[PDB]
C-alpha cells in the first residue's frame, strides 16, 4: 500500500472497452473524465497506480 | 417492476452507465419518481 507502483505508459493505444465488458471490476468510479469518451482524445502521459 | 442482480442495483439511476443501465433500462436524468427495491433470494432461486 505505502510501496504503491507507478507504471508510466507512453506511445500506445488503448480502447478502454476492455476495463467495461469485464464484470470482474466492483469498483469503477472516474472523476475528472467521462471514460465512454475516452477513445476519441488523446493525453501527453498516463500514469497508472 | 423487474428483478435485477445485486451489483446491478447500482445502475437504476440517472447518468449511470453500464450493461442494464445502457442495454436493458435507462432512465432520464429529468426524473421526477422513485426507485424501491428489495432482496428475494429465498424466492427467485432454484435450488441448481
Amino acid at each position: 500500500v505505502y510501496a504503491w507502483n507507478r507504471k508510466r505508459i507512453s506511445n500506445c493505444v488503448a480502447d478502454y472497452s476492455v476495463l467495461y465488458n469485464s464484470a470482474s471490476f466492483s469498483t469503477f468510479k472516474c472523476y475528472g473524465v467521462s471514460p465512454t469518451k475516452l477513445n476519441d482524445l488523446c493525453f501527453t502521459n498516463v500514469y497508472a497506480d | 417492476s423487474f428483478v435485477i442482480r445485486g451489483d446491478e442495483v447500482r445502475q437504476i439511476a440517472p447518468g449511470q452507465t453500464g450493461k442494464i443501465a445502457d442495454y436493458n433500462y435507462k432512465l432520464p436524468d429529468d426524473f421526477t419518481g422513485c426507485v424501491i427495491a428489495w432482496n428475494s433470494n429465498n424466492l427467485d432461486s432454484k435450488v441448481g
